[PDB]
RNA sequence: UCUCCAGGCAUACGCGUAUAACAACUCGGAUAACCAUUGUUAGUUAAUCAGAAUAGGCAAUAAUCACACUAUAAAUCACCUAUAACUUCUCUGUUAACCCAACACCGGAAUGCCUAAAGGAAAGAUCCAAAAAGAUAAAAGGAACUCGGCAAACAAGAACC
RNA sequence: GAGCUACCUAAAAACAAUUUUAUGAAUCAACUCGUCUAUGUGGCAAAAUAGUGAGAAGAUUUUUAGGUAGAGGUGAAAAGCCU
């Protein structure tokens, strides 16, 4: 009958043990907090010095560093697994592209450099809404979801890292912290979840990159600034589930330009960053404002698919969230994984002459419905 | 080419062409650790 | 108050009040140049 | 007259200019449209409380949004509303939307 | 690992290598250890962060969650008509324990976020004297103190020239 | 010589909580000032520290750039301030 102390670390020492300590009185604070905003305004109330991520970024291989950043893997091809009139999409589609080319009349652009980046942003907003339209009567879901042009989507975490080098501070460790602050062209918001891709675990052989190097020598550079973490509407708003993404590429980063730098290799991996860190992105917000993070992690996978698209040829892409225990605190132990889906770029069509489109490929289009078609079980 | 004039150009001109090169760069180990592809230089302050 | 230091660092007011152009703005200012000059100062103005 | 061209006498002066008539009210054939309960849409209060709540405040991740961000999404957020209506009218896929289009006429 | 303290991180302005490693142990830190010192070598990577065609016509209606309101001190290019041009990424800032105070000065120093998850150490060793400084406690008394209730107080109330 | 200080011009910024007849109102932070006492008196300081105090939505405070120069400037006149 002796009630000995427990063998824990001192609260206010100054060692490490008694850190750790204080740090899990903090997150206990965030596992009693009722409200997801508590959760989520007391994960990103501290303001450090983040990577700030850019989906769409010149960097050399900046795929395979997102990967690393993010736990993700990525498998070429598609993830593994209704009569809807094609001649009747393919009409409107074409018209579509028609519209905004060849018909429509307004002041153009001052600048004569956005005239071409202007074009293709307004037949991809027309596709997106005919589509979104067209499509409503034989997915119901759709008539329903939101459709969002050029929102932000936000998403701060944590993972690996680092001595500071130098200053007063020199030897201390200090969190990498990273941000993706992205703006997708459209993205379209449900209210239901859509069903997973893969059982919740899934392993494969393959293995996430390992960067030798910091993320500065991938040119990257740190800010501090507001944490965001945001889906594209406020956790209030009923519609907190992602659907699709659609992303133009800039006209910097199109195909034409890179043939020229001499880094013809990058065409694709272009579209696959940009895949991984705007689809990340979305659904670590999504888990986030369901209550998971990195102390608590997610119980459902969580799936979104991006359409990637240089104006005139497209990339489709899905993502599975598995894990929102990225730090190395909750990643210690850790089997799970993020997958990312990706398929080589293909032309949707080829050019339009007199008043009428050339190459118009069936196949691409087929690909669009496929993923606006996926609906909650 | 350093220490040299460039012919002012205005719309139409011919291409610039320096048929001797004034500009000098070492390849140097670098400092800090970098990625495989990356190589490090030191060139002239007037070299872009 | 604790006086010492009246100087409050700023670029733009150094060259604006006491550089080159400054100085050549005015005759007296361009003999100002000329006594340094001939006194054989390193530095002619800020 | 352009956009920002805002006449002094108001309706009356735009009246005389194009030569119309005004008759307060909108017609009777486009109120009775709505009168009919089949129009009505599902859920139709809160939806649209949804959208206004929306635009006025979630759209945004800051405290108080603008009115040269809210002010278009309003509008094309009911238009999206009322085009939902494709499931009861497959007529409504017949037209189509443009914008920043230029009008004019002498 | 323990004990204790509670302004930290960014940006601006400024500063100009004080940054980091190695080697030294002359000088510098008001002492050592160790380096903020000496020598040598290295460093700060951006189309998003930051800096850096012409001529005409023309405007009554604040902001404050802008609605209701009230107010008075009365309060921020655009748009249009013509002309001309008809595809572009170079350049520069980015290190630090730092600046103004002759100093590694208890001083001065703007804004954003946050209040401990960030950042730190009051004691070189010993002793327990006087005087001096600071904190706490007070038997009985309660302004008898003093130029004056100055200072302090378990008080911080009232009133008049 | 107005990078201090005096006043002005332009462009900007900050003001929590609590009460109120709704404000050069009240309570009291940040912030600004400097009442009284002790310390310090070649000091940490060529005017500070520690307490105690005054204002704290305004005739407020603060930042950046510009302006007025000695027979002068500026001054809610202390003959005060102008490194
Ligand atoms: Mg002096
Ligand atoms: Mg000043
Ligand atoms: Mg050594
Ligand atoms: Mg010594
Ligand atoms: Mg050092
Ligand atoms: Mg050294
Ligand atoms: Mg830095
Ligand atoms: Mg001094
Ligand atoms: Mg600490
Ligand atoms: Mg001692
Ligand atoms: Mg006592
Ligand atoms: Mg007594
Ligand atoms: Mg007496
Ligand atoms: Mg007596
Ligand atoms: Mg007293
Ligand atoms: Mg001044
Ligand atoms: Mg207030
Ligand atoms: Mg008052
Ligand atoms: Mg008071
Ligand atoms: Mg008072
Ligand atoms: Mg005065
Ligand atoms: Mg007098
Ligand atoms: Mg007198």
């Amino acid at each position: 009958v002796a009630r000995y102390p427990p063998i824990v670390a001192s609260m206010t020492a100054d060692s490490k043990a008694a850190r750790q300590r204080r740090v899990q009185r903090w997150q206990a604070t965030v596992h009693a907090a009722p409200s997801v905003d508590e959760k989520i305004r007391i994960l990103t109330k501290m303001q450090f010095k983040k990577y700030v991520v850019h989906p769409q970024i010149s960097a050399l291989n900046a795929d395979r560093w997102y990967q690393s950043f993010t736990k993700t893997v990525f498998v070429s091809g598609l993830p593994p697994a209704p009569s809807l009139d094609l001649a009747a999409l393919r009409a409107a589609v074409c018209d579509c592209i028609l519209q905004e080319q060849v018909y429509v009349r307004r002041r153009r652009p001052r600048s004569l450099f956005d005239r071409r980046q202007a074009l293709a942003s307004s037949i991809l907003d027309q596709v997106v809404r005919t589509l979104v339209n067209l499509l409503a009567p034989l997915n119901p879901v759709l008539s329903t979801a939101a459709l969002d042009c050029k929102r932000s989507v936000d998403f701060y975490w944590l993972r690996g890292e680092e001595r500071i080098p130098a200053g007063h501070r020199k030897g201390h460790i200090d969190a990498l912290r990273y941000q993706i602050n992205d703006k997708p062209h459209n993205q379209i918001r449900i209210s239901k979840q859509l069903p997973e891709f893969v059982p919740l675990d899934y392993s494969i052989p393959t293995e996430i990159p390992v960067m030798k190097c910091k993320p500065d020598k991938l040119p990257l550079f740190r800010r501090q600034y507001e944490n965001s973490i945001f889906t594209g509407s406020k956790t209030a708003d009923p519609c907190c589930y992602g659907h699709t993404q659609f992303h133009l590429i800039p006209d910097r980063l199109k195909r034409e330009r890179l043939i020229r730098q001499n880094q013809a290799e990058q065409v694709e991996a272009v579209f696959r960053a940009n895949a991984i860190a705007s689809l990340f992105a979305w659904t670590g917000a999504q888990a986030m404002y369901q209550g998971f993070w990195s102390e608590a992690d997610v119980t459902r996978p969580f799936v979104s698919q991006a359409v990637i698209t240089d104006g005139k040829y497209f990339s489709f892409f899905c993502y599975q969230l598995n894990t929102l225990a990225l730090t190395v605190q909750a990643d210690q132990n850790n089997p799970r994984k993020n997958l990312c889906w990706g398929s080589q770029s293909q032309p949707l069509y080829e050019t339009v002459e007199d008043n009428d489109v050339k190459g118009f490929d069936d196949g691409t289009l087929l690909q669009i419905v496929h993923f606006l078609l996926n609906k909650p079980r | 080419a350093r220490n040299v004039l460039y012919p002012l150009y205005q719309l139409g001109g011919p291409q610039l062409r320096v048929f001797r090169t004034n500009f000098f760069i070492q390849l140097v180990r670098p400092g800090t650790a970098q990625p495989e592809d990356t190589v490090q230089f030191r060139i002239p302050m007037e070299m872009t | 108050r604790a006086r010492g230091n009246e100087y409050q660092p700023s670029n733009i007011k150094r060259k604006h009040k006491h550089g080159w152009v400054r100085r050549l703005s005015t005759p007296a200012g361009v003999q100002v140049i000329l006594r340094r000059m001939l006194k054989g100062r390193k530095s002619l103005s800020h | 007259f352009h956009q920002r061209c805002r006449l002094l006498e108001g309706m009356k002066q735009a009246l005389w200019l194009t030569k119309t008539k005004l008759i307060e009210g909108l017609p009777k054939k486009v109120l009775s449209l709505v009168d009919d309960p089949a129009n009505h849409i599902e859920n139709q209060e809160q939806r649209v409380l949804d959208i206004i709540s929306h635009a006025r405040l979630w759209h945004s991740t800051e405290d108080i949004p603008k009115r040269e961000t809210y002010c278009p999404l309003i509008v094309d957020s009911l238009i999206q509303l009322c085009k939902s209506q494709i499931l009861k009218h497959p007529s409504l896929a017949r037209r189509t939307s443009a914008q920043n289009c230029t009008l004019a006429t002498t």
